[PDB]
């Protein structure tokens, strides 16, 4: 199960 | 940062000619992943290979292998042809 | 025993032969999910988690990917910015994963970024802070440790999310993620020049050989490392210096947790 937090830099 | 691969050709079981054996050519330590391996069969590329999905270590350097089924053959000389960057080297099979 | 579930992203500049984003999974040493960018799908890489994982499974997984994607390379064009590169060959990567233990012990997780296959930034799961050994990774470790849910979430996923998946591996997978032992060979080799310990087929990757005169322990060896084989296992060629005629025993020593005994072979 993949890691889906995502923020942008 | 760029390092140049490590690169080692070799089989998964002990050559006997005439025995089918795996062909393998893994390059390691390497960065960026802009790099080719080609399987060779006395300066021809050998058809139908797999390589592996691109992956990396903890100090991201990283690491690909290209493999296939063979059957080496008396007479018949084995290497791999990686080109990483802009620079191409061959890596001969080396037997015990 | 500890296990791990452990992800792996690499993106790269638009350029030669490498998809522009590819990541992989792992269950300690065994792939068992490939995506890139060409295909668009998170797909299999071993049959037993084929079998035990429905279209829900692999739908979600492709739609987490799809989301990653464009993120990444959106990356390379920031970072360009911010170190002031401004074309060539770039590399963005990101490792996150947790790990189960069972003998002790506290249950651990990291995600780690990198750029150019560099540090760039990577979480602090205990002071709940970002750390950046660089300059441009500051305004992002400013963005990120004000952002709450986005800390709060990856923290859940690390000991919650991952753990928990990563169980239902281990029993789904349970046969196919055994340590499988290696098969060893000790012979003589190269003209009888130099005497050879060969282990291969064995997973995990992790190995301890070593070499033995009559009793006493061989330093000045030459190994080649372990290296993968074609079928998920492993091998590593030990070899020293050697005499044909020579009146001393040789002993090949190998440690696996596979093997659950220390194996010794003689030539």
């Amino acid at each position: 199960f993949a890691n889906f937090f995502i923020r942008g830099l | 940062a760029t390092s140049s691969p490590n690169v080692q050709v070799y089989t998964y079981k002990l050559i006997k000619e005439g025995e089918s054996n795996v062909l393998l050519c893994h390059a390691k330590d390497f960065s960026p992943p802009n790099i080719k391996l080609e399987l060779l069969e006395n300066g021809r590329i050998i058809p139908n290979t797999t390589q592996s999905d691109l992956s990396f270590e903890s100090d991201w350097s990283f690491k690909l292998t290209r493999y296939v089924e063979f059957t080496p053959q008396s007479g018949y000389k084995y290497s791999c042809m990686v080109t990483h960057n802009g620079d191409s080297k061959e890596i001969q099979l080396d037997r015990y | 025993g500890s296990h791990s579930l452990r992800y792996f992203f690499t993106w790269s500049t638009a350029g030669s032969g490498i998809p522009e984003f590819v990541a992989v999974g792992y269950v300690d040493d065994q792939q068992f999910v490939q995506y890139d960018s060409d295909r668009k799908e998170m797909i299999p890489r071993q049959r037993w988690v084929k079998e035990s994982e429905g279209p829900e499974y692999w739908e979600r997984e492709t739609q987490t990917l799809r989301g990653w994607e464009p993120w990444g390379k959106a990356n390379i064009d920031i970072l360009s910015k911010r170190t002031n590169q401004t074309g060539g060959i770039h590399t963005y990567q990101l490792m996150c994963g947790c790990e189960l233990r069972d003998d002790g012990s506290s249950n651990t997780g990291f995600v780690q970024h990198a750029w150019d296959s560099t540090d760039f930034i990577s979480l602090d799961k205990d002071k709940m802070v970002w750390v950046t050994p660089v300059t441009w990774g500051e305004i992002t470790k400013n963005k990120w440790d004000r952002d709450m849910a986005f800390n709060q979430g990856t923290k859940g996923y690390l000991e919650g999310i991952c753990i928990e998946w990563l169980q239902k591996y281990l029993k789904n997978g349970n046969v196919e993620l055994r340590p499988v032992k290696p098969s060893v060979t000790f012979t003589s080799v190269r003209g009888n020049k130099q005497l050879s310990c060969v282990a291969t087929g064995f997973y995990p990757h992790s190995i301890e050989v070593n070499l033995f005169r009559d009793s006493a322990k061989i330093d000045e060896t030459e190994s080649t490392g372990v290296r993968p084989n074609h079928d998920g296992s492993y091998q590593i060629h030990r070899s020293t210096e050697f005499d044909p005629n020579s009146q001393a025993k040789y002993s090949c020593v190998v440690d696996h947790d596979g093997l659950g005994q220390q194996l010794v072979v003689f030539y």
